[PDB]
């Protein structure tokens, strides 16, 4: 079933929830003080949504670095690879050029991140839902729901890579202005407008002599950035994606497998009116019997009420003297099963007042006029 | 093949022409464009990224995106009625391959 | 400035070995780095045969390799081409080009019998 919680103090829940998990909390909040009347609390927390503001960096490429050596007043010699989009050239000559260029993904620089969760709270007959974030607690009269923060493999300034079809890697270090071959992000096509070539910081070691024929020997890095990443893939954090929403300069999705957790704090105020707002399986009938005293300022009046309790042996509550949804007095009483006589002292009202015996929002059908104070 | 063109393209005088060439090596290499008139040797028009030889009009332009490369002729004139061949390096990096050619008729 | 002119035998019988000659005039053949052969059959498109950018070794088209031999000599100062065991599909106009910028006017070769 569902457990009960005597609200002797504020209830507080503090816990960590998996981003791809929902959470349900249900409890009967029973009256502190020696009464077992109770208000239902029902909380539903939905899966985490991830929203990121980004700058699109264009496509990352794989490729193969090739080195060709040529010997024959070098100037002007055109070589058949001068039509290569990325080539570097330094009697003999040496030529690096990039071949087998293939796109492997679209990359995006994170500007700002925001984790949301939808939260629904029912407290008694009140039900309210809100999408919350760390900068916006769920607030109601009796219940607060806060996200303290999230443990995340994503960060600001990080770069996200999407494999085709949109796989995914997190990079904490992405080349921006100067890219050397072998770096993450080394070969880029931003905007698709042009081709951004990497640099080759290595040196050419010209081996020169007779008969053996010369060889150009480049001593820099020969392995592309993409290959280096795949070769040490465990150094990088992968992610999977579901329920995507690619709005060009914003990406919102739900993480489908573990990965992130957040901290949830739930606080439920002790200050609760268990009358009016709460329930009791006890059924109470009220009727006015008689009245004495005066309306308005002075001695005041006393209303006698007949009060019936069923479905329990005793019930501690308050019986009130009210008129037209204004109350003028109340008496606390422990009722016994069957009929009870309760005298309630009150003050106030006017000549047109009909004072009824009342409990919560329920009042008897009969009410009485008190006498004039003159 | 591995360097395909459209066989024939027809243009009315004054309009703008776009001759496209598509191949796997075209995203590793800039295409070369050659113009051939009947009974004459081929003539280079475009190489690299929009670089072009002297004696060649301003209306010839170079274009690349993905695995395609395009030769654009803005404000076409009658003398442009010729063959157009797309030329690039092979993916192996050892061969030089031509396209199927494109017969441009000016009206 | 130089002007290229390629010459051949015109008409040859099948299986007979073909031999082209591209003469460089107005300058040296070593003035330009890289020389290329390319042929086109009548009514058809261009086909790259081979090129010599390198004093070390030439590039050849896979389909035409072995059958075709290309050379550069400085004594006679001319660009050389030799096709072995010629069929009725080798009949084409053979072009000589340096840096693929400057072209000779070509020479027709027909293979019939
Ligand atoms: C999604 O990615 C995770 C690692 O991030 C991997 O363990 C999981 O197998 C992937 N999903 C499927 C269906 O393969």
């Amino acid at each position: 079933g569902v457990g009960s919680v005597p609200m002797h103090t504020d209830l507080e829940l503090d816990f960590s929830l998996t981003s791809s998990s929902k959470y349900t909390y249900r409890r009967k909040l029973t009256n502190p003080l020696e009464e077992a009347q109770s208000i239902d609390l029902h909380i539903e927390i939905e899966e985490q949504t991830i929203g990121v503001d980004v700058h699109a960096l264009g496509h990352w490429f794989d490729g193969r670095l090739n080195l060709k050596t040529s010997f024959h007043a070098c100037t002007k010699y055109e070589y058949p690879w001068h039509t290569a989009k990325c080539h570097y050239e330094r009697c003999t000559a040496c030529g690096l050029y990039l071949d087998q260029l293939k796109p492997v993904g679209s990359a995006y620089k994170i500007i700002t991140i925001r984790y949301s969760r939808r939260v629904c709270v029912q407290f008694g007959e009140e039900n309210l839902c809100k999408i919350i974030d760390m900068n916006d607690c769920f607030v109601s009269r009796h219940v607060k729901v806060c996200i303290i923060g999230t443990v995340s493999k994503f960060s600001q300034g990080d770069t996200l890579l999407f494999f085709g079809p949109l796989g995914g890697l997190i990079f904490k270090h992405w080349c921006t202005s100067t890219c050397q071959f072998g770096d993450p992000g080394d070969i880029m096509s931003p905007r698709d407008k042009g081709f951004l070539c990497p640099e080759f910081p290595g040196s050419f070691r010209k081996k020169c002599n007779f008969a053996t024929t010369p060889i150009c020997e480049y001593d820099g890095n020969m392995v592309s950035g993409y290959k280096k990443v795949m070769a040490t893939i465990d150094s990088f954090q992968s992610f999977n994606t579901s329920t995507m929403h690619f709005t060009d300069e914003r990406i919102e999705w739900k993480d489908p497998d573990g990965m992130l957790r957040d901290h949830i704090n739930i606080l439920v105020t002790k200050d609760i009116d268990f009358d009016n707002l709460g329930e009791n399986p006890c059924k109470i009938g009220l009727q006015t019997s008689s009245i004495e005293g005066a309306w308005g300022s002075g001695v005041g009046f006393t209303l006698t009420c007949l009060v019936s309790l069923t479905e329990c042996p005793t019930f501690l509550t308050s019986i009130k003297a009210c008129d037209k949804a204004i109350c003028y007095g109340a008496e606390s009483v422990t009722l016994t099963r069957g009929q009870n006589t309760v005298k309630v002292s009150g003050k106030g009202g006017h000549s047109g007042s009909t004072f009824r015996c009342c409990h919560g929002e329920d009042c008897s059908q009969i009410g009485l006029h008190a006498a004039a104070p003159h | 093949s591995e360097l395909t063109q459209d066989p024939a393209v027809s243009v009315a005088l004054g309009q703008t022409v776009r001759i496209t060439c598509q191949g796997d090596s075209l995203r590793s290499y800039y295409a070369s464009w050659y113009q051939q008139k009947p009974g004459q040797a081929p003539v280079l028009v475009i190489y690299g990224k929009n670089n072009r030889p002297s004696g060649i009009p301003d209306r010839f332009s170079g274009s690349s995106s993905g695995n395609t490369a395009s030769l654009t002729i803005t404000g076409a004139q009658a003398e442009d009625e010729a063959d157009y061949y797309c030329n690039s390096r092979d993916s192996s990096g050892n061969h030089n391959v031509f396209g199927g050619g494109t017969k441009l008729t000016v009206l």
